[PDB]
RNA sequence: GGGAGCUUGACUGCGAGACGGACAUGUCGAGCAGGGACGAAAGUCGGGACUAGUGAUCCGGCACCUCUGAGUGGAAGGGG
RNA sequence: UCGAUACGGUUUGUGUAGGAUAGGUGGGAGACUGUGAAGCUCACACGCCAGUGUGGGUGGAGUCGUUGUUGAAAUACCACUCUGAUCGUAUUGGGCCUCUAACCUCGGACCGUAUAUCCGGUUCAGGGACAGUGCCUGGUGGGUAGUUUAACUGGGGCGG
RNA sequence: AAAACACAGGUCCGUGCGAAGUCGCAAGACGAUGUAUACGGACUGACGCCUGCCCGGUGCUGGAAGGUUAAGAGGACCCG
RNA sequence: CGUGUAUGUGCGUCCAUGAUGAAUCAGCGGUACUAACCAUCCAAAACCA
RNA sequence: AGCGAAAGCGAGUCUGAAUAGGGCGUAUCCACACAAGAGUGUGUGGUGUAGUGGUGUGUUCUGGACCCGAAGCGGAGUGAUCUACCCAUGGCCAGGGUGAAGCGCGGGUAAGACCGCGUGGAGGCCCGAACCCACUUAGGUUGAAGACUGAGGGGAUGAGCUGUGGGUAGGGGUGAAAGGCCAAUCAAACUCCGUGAUAGCUGGUUCUCCCCGAAAUGCAUUUAGGUGCAGCGUCGCAUG
RNA sequence: CGUAGACGGUGAGAGCCCGGUACGUGAAAACCCGACGUCUGUCUUGAUGGUGUUCCCGAGUAGCAGCGGGCCCGUGGAAUCUGCUGUGAAUCUGCCGGGACCACCCGGUAAGCCUGAAUACUUCCCAGUGACCGAUAGCGGAUUAGUACCGUGAGGGAAU
RNA sequence: AGCUGUCAACCGAGCGUUGAUCCGAGGAUGUCCGAAUGGGGAAACCCGGCACGAGUGAUGUCGUGUCACCAGGCGCUGAAUAUAUAGGCGUCUGGGGGGAACGCGGGGAAGUGAAACAUCUCAGUACCCGUAGGAAGAGAAAACAAAAUGUGAUUCCGUGAGUAGUGGCGAGCGAAAGCGGAGGAUGGCUAAACCGUAUGCAUGUGAUACCGGGUAGGGGUUGUGUGUGCGGGGUUGUGG
């Protein structure tokens, strides 16, 4: 099994290091956590963007996770949206929590993972404001003020 | 036990052959194996019965 | 039957004509050629005075042969 | 923790003519020294205790070459290598101790669930690359199954 | 219809727990909603007095210093 | 065991009679952040033989 | 067109060193030479070669193979309304005896052990109907009955008997064990199917006349009451 | 009489007595086969050279190994095809077949899919035929026949 | 122009030239059971929910619809638990069972033969399981062939042939190429390379980008990786 690194583990490599290893242990340890990608067309690139998006994405303690709920809950976002004609205000699909949270980074806020938002609790099918609740810590929830708007 | 959960492998059937030659009916068992398998990244498992060839091949995934 | 000299016919290719007889087996054979032994020569020698000491076919082994060789040259395998 | 090979290096060669424990071979008339030699006092390895390589201190200006020998020369220096002793870089197998993450738990809790000693999921607590299960392989195997176990004969059996 | 079986009583062997055993291809079930004072198997057969010698044979239990021994590894050498 | 109508007694939602109990301000002692008080145990650095 | 294992050669070919001798082949006959009386052969000439496709009959091959008959062997189903054992829930056991433990009282003792007298009502306890068995005997034996009747016999509060409902299924069940029992059938049930199973064995195989007419021996045989070949019959052709 | 002398019936062998027969004729409706339209697609720039260590040409696949299955082929010198279990490639100088295998030639272009006709059969319906049976025959069943009856049941199963 | 099915008449009543009986086609009605499906059940008999209507003074009662389970679309919700998912509601569309033979794909005997028997045979037969269709399967060369300037998808029939071979080389088993016919479609459509577009998941705020030059302007992130879907392009062996 040939892999693509994207974090550091002691005895096998540095992130970005293709390393050829047991099927057992990459399918088994190293892609379920994440330490590793498939080498692949495109590999060398995604896996320095896994590594770098993990680092600004981490939260640490119950600290850091209380100064980013106070950080979030001061802020009001826009997300962009492609949508049918204004009476129905239904959109051509849905808002992906990707977008929840590229709209809270382009909106001078805190880079969250996407797992954090919960979206499909939002309801979302329609354009107006939506309250989302981001789930930072087991016990730090912020809500943020979602506009939704046509493209 | 013998019938794989994803591509529907079964097993086959032959003939064990004694030195005297006498034919007895035998099966060939796939190799399935219990695995706990995945549908989403970072997501709840369900055990299935896979075959080792698809196992090899990544047609069930773990986390 | 007893003794002595030399020797390898305890041969290769064959075999007119017979014995025996359910069949398969078995048995005798003069004589022709090759290449030999003994004998001066005539000649005798295809094991042992004679009749037991043995086992069909299948399958397979080994040596040799101017046979065959699955498109062709080989080879494997198969023939003699 | 062993064991095969490879690659970086080091140890180590008693025909006799002999300055003498002659490595076969090529570049071979010059090396080795003050980034401190001849000559000794100790530590270490082998041992045919003949004597070799080596570290430190001391010493301070050599041993040296066709030198004649010798099939074969310089322990003046440089190259791959071989009788064999070894160390680290790889490759690759055997055993042993652990780790957790596959896998396992008729161990706990919780949920699906109003009902539920089924089942599934979540999680905690334990096993753990073992066990279980494919494929391949050697044993044990009247537990079971298909069958065989002659004829002659003053009936058959026994004897022959 | 018994002198046979059963029997209470005895001894041995197995079983540390979805035990051993049994039914089933499995899941599962009985054993048992039991836990070695229990459960299964074997022989003996209330009770009384007793139950000697043999571990060479064949089983069962434990051991592994030797002899032998599969597949898997290896892959010299040889042949087309 | 059910069903409907009628009649008569008390019982009541709203009215009201009886019934309880909890937040919070303010006056007080022992928990006790924290600098200390008291009792007790140990020797880094260590002096001497 | 044959010969040869074959390459291949061809009225020849194979074996072989042979122009040796044999093997197989050149339809069959006739004449003439030339060699042989070792069985006659070798050359010339002539004469010429008979097959194949329908269809009758006899035998034979593969099929049920002239017809009837096993015990048994598979596949798939059906059965615990009989019987064996078990599970759940009900019922039944006249009458009469015996007198365990425990308890109480009185002897006895320092207290006991122990010993009388009551009370008590134990037990795969006793006698004996129902009920459940089937020990002996007589009868029955084309029965009244495919297992019974009469007379006696055993158990009869228990490992009891019994109703209702249920469960275990064939190499399987169940069995206080007789290979017992599993629907009058059990050393492997029943039914349908494979199937017209297979029998070197037994039985059977139907009108007529005319001619001929055996064998019961030899050899071999997992053979001895089977079969092959020979011997002996018959029909046809040939030779007389 | 006959384009009718098929076959039945009718009081006994009927072309001319009857139902028919030869030959003609006929469908409101439904169904089936067409044709023709609508309607639906689709196309409308094609021919022609050059050029290249450029890219592509069906992957857990082919191949290989173990154990089997099946092929005339019973493991055999055993190809080709195929299941399970391991191992595991190349994109045209590629790869796979030409009976082990190798070389050289030849054939073909695997691991994607669809496809009419020629072939097999008859519960049932229509029209016919027989050197087929004629009541112990022919279907078990010309008669209430899978009935009566037998068996707990599967199932067996008449007679007139 | 006669009828009221028949065994099957007898009685008792009626219809039909205003066209009956009868024959063909299409509708209506179609209790209960049965896949059986509201729930239950010893098939054909027991008990209901909900909606609408009828009937009662009201209860009881009576019509007519509808109510199983599973699979797959679409919508809502998203446990333990955060992302979510399992699941739960709602709704639409299907499936279920039967049928004599014929097809395809799986599983797979024994009697028997070998004069015993195990390899082998019987036989891939009997039976069984899963699924069809009016036929099915197969089918468009990773084919044969043998140097012929060969044939050219598949299926089926006749030959090749009881041959080559195979076989306890026993009993037995047994091709294919080639050639003669039936049929006509030597038939079609796709995957990739490379363009375009939509959109999932990463990034980015700067180059890039906006069909391509030569440009001239402009616009400013429209970008840049990688995956998937839908259109162009591509359907081939002399290789394309
Ligand atoms: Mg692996
Ligand atoms: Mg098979
Ligand atoms: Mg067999
Ligand atoms: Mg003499
Ligand atoms: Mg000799
Ligand atoms: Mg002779
Ligand atoms: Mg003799
Ligand atoms: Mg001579
Ligand atoms: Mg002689
Ligand atoms: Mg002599
Ligand atoms: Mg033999
Ligand atoms: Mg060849
Ligand atoms: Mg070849
Ligand atoms: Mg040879
Ligand atoms: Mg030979
Ligand atoms: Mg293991
Ligand atoms: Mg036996
Ligand atoms: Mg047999
Ligand atoms: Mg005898
Ligand atoms: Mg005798
Ligand atoms: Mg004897
Ligand atoms: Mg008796
Ligand atoms: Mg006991
Ligand atoms: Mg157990
Ligand atoms: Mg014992
Ligand atoms: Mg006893
Ligand atoms: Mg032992
Ligand atoms: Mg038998
Ligand atoms: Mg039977
Ligand atoms: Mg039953
Ligand atoms: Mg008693
Ligand atoms: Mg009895
Ligand atoms: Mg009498
Ligand atoms: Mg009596
Ligand atoms: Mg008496
Ligand atoms: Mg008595
Ligand atoms: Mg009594
Ligand atoms: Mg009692
Ligand atoms: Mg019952
Ligand atoms: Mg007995
Ligand atoms: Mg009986
Ligand atoms: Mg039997
Ligand atoms: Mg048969
Ligand atoms: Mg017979
Ligand atoms: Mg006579
Ligand atoms: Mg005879
Ligand atoms: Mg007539
Ligand atoms: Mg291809
Ligand atoms: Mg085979
Ligand atoms: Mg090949
Ligand atoms: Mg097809
Ligand atoms: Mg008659
Ligand atoms: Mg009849
Ligand atoms: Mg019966
Ligand atoms: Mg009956
Ligand atoms: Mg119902
Ligand atoms: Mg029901
Ligand atoms: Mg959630
Ligand atoms: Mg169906
Ligand atoms: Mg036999
Ligand atoms: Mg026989
Ligand atoms: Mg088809
Ligand atoms: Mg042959
Ligand atoms: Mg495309
Ligand atoms: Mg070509
Ligand atoms: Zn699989």
């Amino acid at each position: 099994m040939k892999l693509i690194l994207t974090a550091e583990v002691e005895h096998l490599g540095a992130a970005g290091d293709t390393v050829e290893v047991k099927d057992g242990y990459g399918r088994n340890y190293l892609l379920p956590r994440g330490l590793a990608i498939v080498a692949s067309r495109g590999a060398e690139r995604q896996a320095e963007e896994i590594r770098r998006a993990r680092e600004s994405k981490v939260i640490r303690d119950i600290e850091h996770a209380n100064e980013l709920k106070t950080a979030l809950e001061g802020l009001g976002d826009v997300t962009l949206s492609v949508n049918a004609a204004g009476d129905t205000g239904k959109l051509f699909g849905s808002v992906t929590a990707a977008d929840v949270v590229n709209a809270i980074k382009k909106a001078g806020g805190p880079n969250l993972d996407k797992r954090t938002v919960q979206l499909a609790k939002a309801h979302i099918k329609s354009v107006g404001t939506h309250p989302v609740t981001v789930k930072l810590h087991t016990g730090v929830e912020a809500k943020v003020s979602l506009n939704v708007v046509a493209q | 036990a013998a019938v794989c959960d994803i591509c529907g492998k079964g097993p086959g059937f032959g003939k064990s052959v004694s030195h005297s030659h006498r034919r007895t009916s035998r099966r060939w068992n796939p190799n399935i194996q219990p695995v706990r398998a995945v549908t989403r990244p970072g997501g709840n498992k369900q055990r299935i019965n896979a075959c080792t060839s698809c196992i090899k091949a990544g047609k069930v995934s773990r986390a």
